[PDB]
RNA sequence: CGCGACCUCAGAUCAGACGUGGCGACCCGCUGAAUUUAAGCAUAUUAGUCAGCGGAGGAGAAGAAACUAACCAGGAUUCCCUCAGUAACGGCGAGUGAACAGGGAAGAGCCCAGCGCCGAAUCCCCGCCCCGCGGCGGGGCGCGGGACAUGUGGCGUACGGAA
């Protein structure tokens, strides 16, 4: 909204850093059962009703 | 190459600060090498430098808190960091003497009429 | 709807009794715990009798029973005075003392 | 020989003492966990940041978010012994602070970038 | 001693001297706040019989509680349901006003511990009680073996759990053929033993 | 016009992120939470929502003090002792 | 035209301490309905129940008779069985509903005020010496302070007590 506060901008920065795919070196682990992220958030589907 | 703890137990405080400052310089140089890429031989030493900083600060904190409790050991009012912290009610218990304080009447009862040792059927 | 010659029953199951069912699966373990506490008490008082102090001769009230002889709460103070034992010495010896009991006989 | 001048009765200014404590509440003062090394994390090797350094006599640094412009100025002056014209800060949408440290024109920016390692 | 003379002097409340004293003290206590610390007991014989020992650490408060029953906290009329409960005016709060005074004193000072309380006066609109309060942490109580049961954490908020003499009378507990509730721990425990079904293993 | 044209003019917010429970419940007009009751000194909980209780009981978060309380209990609450060095 | 004592009430970032809140399965003090049943329903019932509020503990509460009984009398409290679905309550309708005694588990007794006798003989804090000082304790040295006669401590509490 270009008039953010520090708490809202810090929350959105953590959401940006969470919206990040799984690196390829995860899948070569031994006890891995994780295929994809299943939390890939898009800016149209989940709209963060803060 | 290793910065252990036994060799840091007996050092002077200003030399510990100088070694800490040298480790901070090396930590900043390894961060610059991480951003500029460098090599994996420089990427792997940042953990060793961070744990060495942790060991130096740990030994400094050990020595200063044992010096402070040696200073306040003997006084009646010691600081709250030096006071023992078990739990809330266990700090709010008695004095280990107040639990053993008996009245004069109860001491007279326990003195004049003690619990006797006995057996039957003989 | 009662039908064809039964008892005119009154079951007391109209409250929320299933929340307050007291199941008794604890009780053999409770017998084990009482046995262990009794053996620990008997090992604690090592020359003393394991049951406890001496209980007096006591006859039942309420003319239904009227002939049975029980164990009492304690020996009375007139009994201790005739027997010659002080009431604060009898408790140390192992004699049950209660100050409430009368002695009309 | 004393009369109430004003009809109101205000509470009289009584003497009150100061904190002269018998024991300190904490044994040691808290150490500075905002040191000059810990306040400056790393510089940027962005081509835009290097164009900024080569053109506008600045240095780009990534700083902890709890820092002042005076803290970044004295931090750069303490670490690399270089004087600072000004410190110009923003906060990225990643949580970190970005500091454009405009240097004094008597010292070069490309030379001190070669000293700190970036090129 | 003088305490028996003071005892029957506080008994003879209907005489002119004690009516004058109750009038003056009732005025003086009504013209103060709702809860205030008294520095010395107005009624020392009753304070001593309830447990006030004039030493360091035993504190007393004086407290005003409004007089009358309890009106049901509902809207205008509006007790929805069967006509048993629609009356809101003439219903009585089951716990005593002296225990309400102890309750408010302990609520204002949860750090102190309520011992007991007594009566110092009444108006048409207020009652006046004096509540004995004890320090858990003062050394004169803490080192005294007679009164160091108070310092134990079992006796926290007797004014709330109904363990004092004013709240104990409202519980309906006692020995004999006239109570028959609280014949276990309390009314709750009696109700629980009388309405739990004992389904055994072998039945 | 009570449907889509009424959803269209929804601009300003009523609840924001609280600062004791961190959920979007802090009402901007009443200055209260309604999930924990922030201007009240006590935590809002009720016994008609056992599910909302077990959303945040004590076994939910980090327990960063209570787990070392449990460990110091099973160790014996000893203080200032050191094991025998080599 | 004030000073010095007492009493009531203030101000302190005064020296030293306590409480706030959480969990809440068990416990205590309150408050407290309506579904349902009565083949309707209104007392009753659900029900001192759900919901609501406060309070702790490892258990809580109760507890050593202003008791039960009417007998050749028993003797704190708590819990199990039985009394007993009984006495009793109830549009005596639906339904509700104990207790004594008895058999067990456990068993533990006591302290105050008052009445009085002892020169306040009592208690709290600060300075110094000795002990370990990581649930700040013991002895002594202080016309060092304070609380306290508007009553602290010892004897002593209904089983009697004191000289
Ligand atoms: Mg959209
Ligand atoms: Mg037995
Ligand atoms: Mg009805
Ligand atoms: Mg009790
Ligand atoms: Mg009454
Ligand atoms: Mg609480
Ligand atoms: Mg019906
Ligand atoms: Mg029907
Ligand atoms: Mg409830
Ligand atoms: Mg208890
Ligand atoms: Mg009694
Ligand atoms: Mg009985
Ligand atoms: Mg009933
Ligand atoms: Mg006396
Ligand atoms: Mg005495
Ligand atoms: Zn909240």
């Amino acid at each position: 909204s270009s008039h953010k506060t520090f708490r809202i901008k810090r929350f959105l920065a953590k959401k940006q850093k969470q919206n990040r795919p799984i690196p390829q070196w995860i899948r070569m682990k031994t006890g891995n059962k994780i295929r994809y992220n299943s939390k890939r958030r898009h800016w149209r589907r989940t709209k963060l009703g803060l | 190459a290793k910065i252990k703890a036994r060799d840091l137990r007996g050092k002077k405080k200003e030399e510990l600060l100088k070694q800490l400052d040298d480790l901070k310089v090396e930590l900043s140089q390894l961060r610059v090498a991480k951003v500029t890429g460098g090599a994996a031989s420089k990427l792997s030493k940042i953990r060793v430098v961070r744990k060495s900083i942790a060991r130096v600060l740990t030994v400094i904190n050990q020595t200063q808190k044992e010096n402070l409790r040696k200073f306040y050991k003997g006084k009646k009012y010691k600081p709250l960091d030096l006071r023992p912290k078990k739990t809330r009610a266990m700090r709010r218990r008695l004095n280990k003497h107040e639990e053993s304080l008996k009245t004069k009447k109860q001491q007279r009862k326990e003195r004049l009429y003690p619990l006797r040792k006995y057996a039957v059927k003989a | 709807a009662p039908s064809r010659n039964g008892m005119i029953l009154k079951p007391h199951f109209h409250k929320d009794w299933q929340r307050r069912v007291a199941t008794w699966f604890n009780q053999p373990a409770r017998k084990i715990r009482r046995r262990k506490a009794r053996q620990a008490r008997a090992r604690r008082i090592a020359p003393r009798p394991a049951s406890g102090p001496l209980r007096p001769i006591v006859r039942c009230p309420t003319v239904r029973y009227h002939t049975k002889v029980r164990a009492g709460r304690g020996f009375s103070l007139e009994e201790l005075r005739v027997a010659g034992i002080h009431k604060k010495v009898a408790r140390t010896i192992g004699i049950s003392v209660d100050p409430r009991r009368r002695n009309k006989s | 020989k004393k009369i109430r001048t004003s009809p109101t009765f205000r509470r009289p200014k009584t003497l009150r003492l100061r904190r002269q404590p018998k024991y300190p509440r904490k044994s040691a003062p808290r150490r500075n966990k905002l040191d000059h090394y810990a306040i400056i994390k790393f510089p940027l090797t962005t081509e835009s940041a290097m164009k900024k350094i080569e053109d506008n006599n600045t240095l780009v640094f990534i700083v902890d978010v709890k820092a002042n412009k005076h803290q970044i100025k004295q931090a750069v002056k303490k670490l690399y012994d270089i004087d600072v014209a000004k410190v110009n800060t923003l906060i990225r949408p990643d949580g970190e602070k970005k500091a454009y440290v405009r240097l004094a024109p008597d010292y070069d920016a490309l030379d001190v970038a070669n000293k700190i390692g970036i090129i | 001693g003088a305490y028996k003379y003071i005892q029957e002097l506080w008994r003879k409340k209907q005489s002119d001297v004690m009516r004058f004293l109750l009038r003056v003290r009732c005025w003086q206590y009504r013209q103060l706040s709702a809860l205030h610390r008294a520095p010395r007991p107005t009624r020392p014989d009753k304070a001593r019989r309830l447990g006030y020992k004039a030493k360091q650490g035993y504190v007393i408060y004086r407290i005003r509680v409004r007089r009358g029953g309890r009106k049901r906290p509902v809207p205008k009329g509006a007790t929805y349901g069967k006509p048993v409960h629609h009356g809101v005016n003439q219903l009585k709060f089951a716990r005593s006003l002296q225990s309400v005074a102890e309750e408010r004193a302990g609520r204002h000072c949860g750090a102190l511990r309520v011992l007991n309380s007594y009566w110092v006066g009444e108006d048409s609109t207020y009652k006046f009680f004096e509540v004995i309060l004890i320090d858990p942490f003062h050394k004169a109580i803490r080192r005294n073996p007679d009164t160091q049961w108070i310092t134990k954490p079992v006796h926290k908020h007797r004014e709330m759990r109904g363990l004092t003499s004013a709240g104990r009378k409202s519980r309906g507990l006692g020995k004999g053929h006239k109570f028959h509730h609280t014949i276990g721990g309390s009314r709750r425990a009696a109700w629980r033993r009388r309405n739990t079904l004992q389904l055994h293993r072998y039945r | 016009t009570k449907g889509t044209s009424s959803f269209g003019k929804r601009r300003n917010k009523t609840h924001t992120l609280c600062r004791r429970c961190g959920s979007k419940a802090y009402h901007l007009q009443k200055s209260t939470c309604g999930k924990c009751g922030y201007p009240a000194k006590r935590k809002r909980k009720y016994n008609w929502s056992a599910k909302a209780k077990r959303r945040n009981t004590t076994g939910t978060g980090r327990m960063r003090h209570l787990k070392i309380v449990y460990r110091r209990f099973r160790h014996g609450f000893r203080e200032g002792t050191t094991p025998k060095p080599k």
